[PDB]
Parts: structure tokens; C-alpha cells; sequence
């Protein structure tokens, strides 16, 4: 009690300050206060440091989290944290199973049907249990129907292990951050090789934070996952990802049925979340038992999925 | 405090008790008193204590009239 | 922050208003306080045409709302902010499950005014609530309504080309992660019927501005049908009609973006709500 | 009997003392078994003492 | 006018410790006061296994030896205590009015019965967790009839 | 939360040149950089925007995307103090535009390239050699006709011109000005209409045709008055098809998401979402959409 009531006292909001406008000896020694409130909460000392951890509850939310309930053989233990996953839309009304996918995992949905393969298919090396999953990837990939189907759901927070009907956390939308209170950061593990930056494609203006945006594309041979990481707005990253989808125009052109729909659209781009842009992307090296694939690591995210808009 | 909740809820403060749970505020209605005194139309009247009015049985009182 | 904006009924309200008024105390609304514009109810009266691009105007310029306490004078609701979250519910008389859906639509209830609405026989007031329901149904019952209206007005014209039970058998449902919904299809919905007809009728003429504006790479995609119109007509006719086409191009793509966009992240379908921010 | 003072026996609100306790054993009595005056001479032969 | 208001509570609780249950019979209780950082656990047997030695040519056991592990089952429990502000702010203050000492140490009854209520639940969700260990790594005894 | 940033000049401001800034407080300025302390050559729409090159609006409409935004509260001696814009905060925005539009709708409102004229709102320093130009804010349905009249001009340069040279208001008329050639993002925004265009012209409907049809020859509506009463031959050789609703509706659900790209297109520019508007104070609490 003593330990759990030296807790509490230390994690409290300070009261707020009052001003007797009424009484005349109250009013001097509470803008007394105020004065000596401003001068510790202002200076380069411990005391203005000290009052930056009391929050005064604007700035600081917690956010949101999705406990999703899925299949142990669908998903793999040994992954890191930060993973974006991706939950499909499911027919059934009464289902219970929101079948969840992390991008190797749903690399191995792209390639099974044709670096990260070597790595993918050593982490969910039988294809046909995540290929029975998907009730239908060819047709829904033909009438390129799979982007709305496909929705995500933010960067895994906490992975709780059951050795059937596993348990995970993401956060849907806001800070990300772990759920555990002895706390850590989550940092977001994006695989390097489906992580392309968009300045480099590009090759003036500094803004607040560099987003990251997620392409699921409709590539002739099979989809495609590309990590999109712009400092614009959404709506101009659809003209940048217009002129970057160059031979995608052409390939619409040379399909020159215009009654077939299906090659009229060309994926679809969703915004994942939004991380600070004064500190860039780290790279790191992500290893298995055996292997390792060099891995995007983004720190200090801040998800809050948006809705597929059509290239 | 102002009553005898000692027996009613026990003695143990940890267990049971009393706790201020709502400030409810009323107003009572200031409703104006009158005497026949403190009224003005005693000023017509000018009114005596009998204090037994079966003392007097005749209904006729007489009137002597000096001109 | 200090949130709660209370509203001034002038009548008490009884309790077959407290009750209806209950039934639906999770849903949102719109906000103009005044309890005569409070809502879309002012667009729903008797005293306008309903006309839906206006009511999408003034449901897209106004704040939201959601409600969470109902009294016999007092109706406490919270507005809508960009910054939190707040927890609605799906109480909408067409009842459309929000399962899993990251994303709800609102826009103007085009199911009937009977079926999402509350009728106060004591106030001045008649409120009614929008359609909150997820983007996929959402633009499934504008097509489905769009086309039908033009498919019904062609057969008062000339029902000599099209079947309204044909029509009818497909337009009237829609089919959404497998639950079968029935649309009640009956005025409303004219405007912009109409104005996608005039936009689709004055788009060959556009297309052919725009392609002689900068050759035959963007002359080959159109068909033998869609290619032919001659070279003749004036200078001020061809500006207003691409002026006010495109004009209606603008107002028609921000229409069929469906207005304030909600977003979800955990429907919990034993208590029938979901933690919703504005999106 | 005991289960009948086990079913009764559960959460009760505004308690106290070890009121009425008895005088040989010094044992609080926990509750009251209002009987006929039958089951009270059946209640002695079968339970005995 | 306005009537303080006064209110009956019964903080109805029975304080159960873990070393007052005879479940603690079945546990070597120790208290790690940081068990928040640990992140793995360890233990290790080395059974060093006799053999005996037989008159027939037999292929012998040369010395057998299991160096065996046990990781450590690691779970947290968490339990939340709301606390209402309003009984709080009247905390930092001090009663001059018997007013204010009427509600102050109301909300102190409040507050005290809010912290014992939560050292109670982390000692109930304690034994809860504790039976829950023993009842998943107890199999039943129709198959330790014969396994054993 | 602070935020507050602190443009300093290099050189010292002249007294008429504090009376023109002070003449402009609560205005929208784009930033260069989100950080505490900045300097001049970088504040507001200049360097998107200079004299020496053409007016193109386009990518003044993107750089008001990308960078932030900030309101003027402070203007004194080498120093002009503005505040940020983020979501989840109510900001103050004052009417001190020239093209005056009055906001008595509440509308959400819309940041613009001055298309108006540079000179109204050029402010000029002689401190230092920059020029700030402060962004245009006007609600979104003038918006969109600006913007198209914009888009339009190119397209008719070739072939009454001064009805979409000027702009249209429900109390006045103003001018605003057209370049002769729009610029590259410009040609290239009128190029992506095009593709998009000529590429969604034999994806439209038949059904809607007969719908105009008949109601030409049967009842005007007052929407129905462009056409002069005449209908063209192309309309007529698109209704030599029989109706059906399946290629119909597969045809109207890639029409969706073809208006929806299209409204991805069409909006450019920031808007802002304003509540409770006061006319007499002439300021609006306004936040970021």
C-alpha cells in the first residue's frame, strides 16, 4: 500500500491555480504563486523538466487498440513488432476469425502462383493452408477487387503467445505504442525491398511530418506491395504516384478493350500513419535462425489508416 | 453529526459508515406573518382583550347620547 | 475539453417522445442553441422541395453531432472535433452491420423520411437523423438509386426500350460482405440524377476540347460512336457548356465524395457500437 | 439443516459485534430455526442432543 | 439552503492474503521487486543417471547425463481504479468549515477504500493466477493413473 | 504546447512597412519550415511566386498542400511573430483580403495562389529583398469556379472571354488574372483531365440519354435550359443500343470510383472549417479539415 500509494502520488495532475478576486490578502500570495509557477515551469533548470511529465489534463492521446482474434499456422511467433497488418474483409456474418496478414506472409500470397521470398517462404514455408485462408485471390485479383477487401489495421503493438487461436494487438488508430506499461517504442519494421522513398524516385519546402502510405498494386504477373513514403498530402501523392505509374498507362493502352473493366484500374493507395519527418527512417537488419533481410525501422508513429483511393 | 448514526451503520469505519455522497440545495418560501397589531386598519378599530365573551349574554349595548 | 452543448426545447416532452427519443440516443446528427435548425430537419420539412444536392450542401458545411444523454427539456450532445474520438452506435431503422468496415458514410437518408426520423407532435420541431452506414453500401445505393431514377424517368418517357421489373430485380438490393439488404425504392433524387445526365451527355464534347487543347494517342481510345461530332458551334454556346459542365463535374465528384467520412476501429456487435473519430 | 444454513448464509450489508452469542460454548449464533412444536420433539430425537 | 447529504457505504470485503490460503502449500513464494525488466527465465537440472552393471554382453550406458531447462511462465495482472477528481482536488486542501471537513473526509473514506479495494484485487487476481498456473500444467488423473 | 514562431529579419523595418503589416494581422501565411525561429527569405508565397517568372497557380496549389501554415498575430520592429496551424485547435482568421468575399454562409473555406493580382497583396519590404505575398482565403464554392476558370482558360485560348476571365459573386464582379500560357504542372493537370477524358468518354451510360431526350421533347426544366432546345447526332447513335443493367452497373461502379479519383483531382489547395463565424468582429474560429 505504501509503494502502491508512493505510485499514485507521483502520477498525479497538479491542481489548478485559483484567483480569490474577492478577498484582498488571497489575491496577493495566489499571483505570488502564479509568478513562482511561471518562473520554475520556464527556466533552463530540473523544475522545468519536472513539469513537462505532469501532462495537465490537447497533446498526449492514448490511442486505440484492436484486439483481433486469429489462426496460429496463419501467422508466425518470430516476427518482430512493428509489422503493418492487413485484415481481409470476411463473407460470413458469424465468423469469430478476422484473418490477418503480415507482408511476408502476404508475399507469400503475391509469389505463391508465379531477399523477401527467401525470408518469406522461410518463415511460412506451406502456402496452401494461407492459400485456403483467402477464399479467392485469382478471381478477386481479376475483377481487381481485392484492394477493398484488403484493409489495414496499423502496426502490431503486443503479441500475446497461445499455441492455437492466437491473440494479437495493433494499434487501429493513434500514437504507437506498446501496451505494457513498463514501457518501450514501438518501431515500425517495414521489409526494405518493398519500401521505396519517394525522393529518390523523384530525384523545396520542409513540412511537419513524412507520411507513409501502402500501394497494394495490380501488376500483370501478380499483385504487388509497395511502401510509399511521401511529405506531402494524400492528394498529391495520387498525381506523384500518377506520374510515377508510367508504363501502367501504357499497359491500359495496350489492352485496348474498353468493356473489359479490369485492366482500367491500377491498385489502389491507402495512408497508414504518420511519423515525424525531422528524423527520418532508420534502416536495420531484421534475422531469423538463419537468414536476415535488411528492414525499414520507423520510429515515433502515429497510424491512423485512411481509405484506398483508386490510381 | 446532528443525528445518531453510531448504531444504525456499526462502528468500524472501514467497513461501513457515513459519506457526504450529494449537496442537494432547497428554498424554503419566506412567507410574511400579519398581526391585527402590525396590520394598519387596527386604526379603525379600537380592540380590548375581553378574554371571555360568555360574560356577556346581551346582544344590545346602550347608547347614551349627550346633546 | 469542455464539450457539452445542450440545446432549448421550449415544450416538456412526454413519454412516448422520451421513448423514441431513447431508442435511438447513440446515433449523430447534424448541428446549426436553436432546436428549430438544430438538425437536417429543416431540409426534410414540408416547407421545401427535398431536393438532395442542397441537403448534401448544408449536411457537408454543418458539424456533427453525437448525442448521449436525453431528458424532459435538456437533449446534452457533443459536437464533432478533427482532434478525439467519440463511441456511436448503429441504431438506424435500415440496419446495416458495420462489421469490420474502417470506414462510415454519412449522408442524407435516402430510404425515406418515415424510417429515420422522429416526429414531435408537442414541439415546433420535426428531427431527423442521417444515414451512417459504410462506403461500399454507401455508393452501392447511389448507383442503385442514380439508375433507377433514370431508368424509371426513360420508362414515364418511353417505356418502350427498358422493363421496370428489370430494373427492379437487381437495383433494389444491395450485397455487402454477404448480408442481403432490400432497398425501399418508391420527387427525390431528381437534380442529381439529372445533373449526371447532363454531365455524361456534354462529356463527348469535353473530351474532344480537352483533346484538341494538346495527337492521335488520345483520338484512338474513344470508339467510332464516341469519336464523331462535327466542327461546328459557337464560341459563347461552347463556353457556358463547358463552363457549367464542368461546373457540375466539380460539384458531382465532391457529391460522390460521400460527405463527412467516419472511421472505426472496433465494432463490438453484443453492444452494437464502435470507438468513431473524424476522419 | 446445513445446507439450509449454507443457502441462507451469503452477503449482507451493515454488520457489527458477535451479537448473541450463547453462554456455554461462547459461540456467536448465526441464525434462528423457527420450527413447529412437532418438528421441535422430532428435531431432539434425531438430532439428539 | 443546501443540505450536505450524508450516505451509507459498506466496503463489503473479505481481506484474503496468499499466505493465509493453504494454496500457498504448493508454491515457494519469493518477491522479485523487479520483475517488470526480467525478460527470460532459467533453470537447469544436470541429472547425472546410475546404471548397473550386467554379466551379459551388453552395450553399456557410458555415463548418461540430461542438462534439461525450464523457462520461466511470466504474467502480468492488471486491475483499474478509477478516482474521482472531484473527491481529489478537495485532497491538496485543507477544512477550515465543517462543511469542508465533512466532505474531506469523505473523500478520504472514498480514496482509502479505493486503494484497499485495489491491493485486494491484485491479491484475489493473485491466487486466481496462481490456481490458473496449476490447473493448465495439471493433467488429469485418469492419464497420470498409468503415466505415473 | 507552444506554438509560436518567431520569423526574424535581417534588416530593419521601415515605419510604413509595420503599418502595412499591422494593417494585415490574423492573415494566413505559408512557412517554409514548422520550427520555432525562422528567417524572412522563406516566409509566405514568394519564393513559389516570383515577378520574374510566370503566375502558375497549380503548383502554388501544391505548395500550400505540402507546407504549413501559419496566422499572423505579431508584427514589430526585425521581427514578425506568427502562430502555427495544427489539428485539434481552433485558430482566429480575419477577413483582410481585397477581393472581399463575405463568409455569411459559414462555409468551409479555401487557401488560394493570389489569383487575383500579386499588387493587393504584395507586401512589400525594402529591409531586405523579398516580397511576401499572402495567400488568398475564400470559401470553396468560388473556389471550384476559380479553379475552373483557371483550367478553362488554357483550353480556350484558342477559340466572351471576359466571363471567365472575371469572376462571379453574388454582390460584385472582380478581376482576376490569366497568363497566356498556364506553365508545366498546369499543362500537366489539364493533361491528366484529358487522359481522363478521353479515356472515360466510351465508358459512359446510354440509358440517360433517352431520359434527355424525352425530356427535351417533353417538359423543360429550368436545368434543362443549355441546350437551346436541339439535341446532337452522337446522342442518337449511342441510342441505337438496347438497355440492360449489368454492363450498366458495372459501368456505374467504375463511374464511382472514376468521380472519386476525380475528386481527388479537383481538390487542391488547404480548406478550413469554420464555426461560429461573427460578422461584427470580421474573425472566424476557424480549424484545419
Amino acid at each position: 500500500r505504501r509503494r502502491l500509494q508512493r505510485r499514485i502520488a507521483g502520477l498525479l495532475p497538479p491542481p489548478a491555480r485559483r484567483l480569490n478576486i474577492s478577498r484582498g490578502s488571497e489575491f496577493t500570495r495566489d499571483v505570488r504563486g502564479l509568478v513562482e509557477e511561471h518562473a520554475q515551469a520556464s527556466s533552463l533548470s530540473a523544475a522545468a523538466v519536472w513539469r513537462a511529465g505532469l501532462l495537465a489534463p490537447s497533446g498526449w492521446r492514448p490511442p486505440v487498440f484492436g484486439d483481433f482474434l486469429i489462426h496460429a499456422s496463419s501467422f508466425n511467433n518470430a516476427e518482430a513488432t512493428g509489422t503493418p497488418l492487413f485484415q481481409f474483409k470476411q463473407s460470413d456474418p458469424f465468423s469469430g476469425v478476422d484473418a490477418v496478414f503480415t507482408p511476408l506472409s502476404l508475399f507469400i500470397l503475391m509469389n505463391h502462383g508465379r531477399g523477401l521470398t527467401r525470408m518469406a517462404n522461410l518463415l511460412y514455408d506451406s502456402p496452401a493452408t494461407l492459400a485456403d485462408l483467402v477464399p479467392d485471390f485469382g478471381r478477386l485479383v481479376a475483377d481487381r477487387r481485392f484492394h477493398n477487401f484488403i484493409t489495414p489495421v496499423g502496426p502490431l503493438v503486443e503479441n500475446i503467445k497461445s499455441t492455437y487461436l492466437n491473440k494479437i494487438t495493433t494499434v487501429v488508430h493513434g500514437p504507437v505504442v506498446s501496451k505494457a506499461i513498463p514501457r518501450s517504442t514501438v518501431k515500425v519494421t517495414v521489409p526494405q525491398e518493398a519500401f521505396v522513398d519517394l525522393d529518390a524516385w523523384l530525384s523545396q519546402p520542409c513540412p511537419a511530418d513524412a507520411r507513409l502510405y501502402v500501394a497494394l498494386t495490380y501488376e500483370e504477373a501478380g499483385p504487388r506491395f509497395t511502401f510509399f513514403q511521401s511529405s506531402r498530402g494524400h492528394c498529391q501523392i495520387m498525381n506523384i504516384l500518377r506520374i510515377y505509374y508510367s508504363p501502367s498507362i501504357m499497359h491500359r493502352y495496350a489492352v485496348v478493350q474498353p468493356l473489359h473493366i479490369e485492366e482500367l484500374t491500377f491498385g489502389a493507395v491507402a495512408c497508414l500513419g504518420t511519423f515525424s519527418a525531422t528524423d527520418g527512417w532508420r534502416r536495420s537488419a531484421f534475422n531469423y535462425r538463419g537468414s536476415s533481410l535488411p528492414v525499414v525501422e520507423i520510429d515515433s508513429f502515429y497510424s491512423n489508416v485512411s481509405d484506398w483511393e483508386v490510381i | 453529526l446532528f443525528h445518531s448514526f453510531d448504531l444504525l451503520v456499526g462502528k468500524d469505519a472501514r467497513e461501513a459508515g457515513i459519506k457526504f455522497e450529494v449537496l442537494l440545495g432547497v428554498y424554503t418560501n419566506a412567507i410574511q406573518y400579519v398581526r391585527f397589531l402590525e396590520t394598519a386598519l387596527a386604526v379603525s378599530c379600537v380592540n380590548t382583550e375581553f378574554k371571555d365573551l360568555s360574560r356577556m349574554t346581551d346582544g344590545k349595548i346602550q347608547f347614551r347620547i349627550s346633546v | 475539453m469542455d464539450l457539452k452543448v445542450v440545446v432549448s426545447l421550449s415544450s416538456r416532452l412526454y413519454t412516448d417522445e422520451i421513448a423514441k427519443m431513447q431508442q435511438r440516443i447513440g446515433c449523430i446528427l447534424p448541428l446549426a442553441q436553436n432546436v428549430q435548425g438544430l438538425g437536417l430537419g429543416q431540409v426534410y420539412s414540408l416547407e421545401t422541395v427535398p431536393d438532395y444536392v442542397s441537403m448534401y450542401n448544408y449536411l457537408s458545411d454543418c458539424t456533427l453531432a453525437v448525442l448521449d444523454e436525453v431528458s424532459v427539456d435538456s437533449l446534452i450532445l457533443t459536437k464533432i472535433v478533427p482532434g478525439q474520438t467519440y463511441a456511436i452506435k448503429n441504431k438506424y431503422q435500415p440496419f446495416f452491420q458495420w462489421h469490420g468496415t474502417g470506414s462510415l458514410s454519412v449522408m442524407p437518408p435516402v430510404f425515406g423520411r418515415e424510417h429515420a426520423t422522429v416526429k414531435l407532435e408537442s414541439n415546433d420541431v420535426d428531427i431527423v437523423f442521417p444515414m451512417v452506414l459504410p462506403t461500399p453500401i454507401a455508393e452501392e445505393v447511389l448507383q442503385k438509386i442514380l439508375l433507377f431514377n433514370v431508368y424509371s424517368r426513360v420508362v414515364m418517357q418511353a417505356p418502350g426500350n427498358a422493363d421496370m421489373l428489370d430494373v427492379h430485380m437487381h437495383l433494389g438490393s444491395v450485397s455487402y460482405l454477404g448480408h442481403h439488404y432490400e432497398l425501399a425504392l418508391p420527387a427525390l433524387l431528381d437534380n442529381l440524377s439529372l445533373y449526371f445526365c447532363i454531365m455524361v451527355t456534354l462529356l463527348p464534347r469535353a473530351s474532344m476540347r480537352l483533346v484538341r487543347g494538346l495527337n492521335l494517342f488520345q483520338e484512338m481510345v474513344p470508339d467510332e460512336i464516341a469519336r464523331i461530332d462535327l466542327d461546328d458551334l459557337s464560341v459563347a454556346d461552347d463556353l457556358s457548356r463547358m463552363r457549367v459542365m464542368m461546373t457540375y463535374l466539380q460539384s458531382l465528384a465532391s457529391l460522390f465524395n460521400l460527405g463527412p467520412r467516419l472511421a472505426t476501429a472496433a465494432y463490438s456487435q453484443e453492444t452494437l457500437t464502435a470507438t468513431c473519430w473524424l476522419r | 439443516l446445513s445446507e439450509m444454513v449454507a443457502a441462507v448464509s451469503g452477503e449482507s450489508v451493515l454488520k457489527g459485534v458477535s451479537t448473541y452469542t450463547t453462554a456455554k460454548g461462547g459461540e456467536p449464533v448465526g441464525g434462528v430455526f423457527i420450527v413447529t412444536d412437532n418438528v421441535l420433539r422430532q428435531l431432539l430425537t434425531f438430532l439428539g442432543e | 439552503k443546501f443540505e450536505v447529504l450524508l450516505g451509507v457505504y459498506t466496503n463489503a470485503i473479505q481481506y484474503v492474503r496468499f499466505l493465509e490460503t493453504a494454496l500457498a502449500v504448493s508454491c515457494v513464494n519469493t518477491e522479485f521487486k523487479d520483475l517488470s525488466r526480467m525478460t527470460d527465465g532459467k533453470i537447469q537440472f544436470r541429472i547425472s543417471v546410475p546404471t548397473i552393471a550386467h554379466g551379459d554382453g551388453r552395450r553399456p550406458s557410458k555415463q548418461r547425463t540430461f542438462i534439461v531447462v525450464k523457462n520461466c511462465h511470466k504474467h502480468h495482472i492488471s486491475t483499474e481504479m478509477e478516482l474521482s477528481m472531484l473527491d481529489l482536488e478537495i485532497l491538496h486542501s485543507i477544512p477550515e468549515t465543517p462543511v469542508e471537513y465533512a466532505e474531506y473526509v469523505g473523500a478520504v473514506k472514498t480514496v482509502a477504500s479505493a486503494l484497499q479495494f485495489g491491493v485486494d484485487a491484485l491479491e484475489r487476481g493473485l491466487i486466481n493466477t496462481v490456481l490458473s498456473v496449476k490447473l493448465r500444467h495439471a493433467p488429469p488423473m485418469f492419464i497420470l493413473q498409468t503415466l505415473a
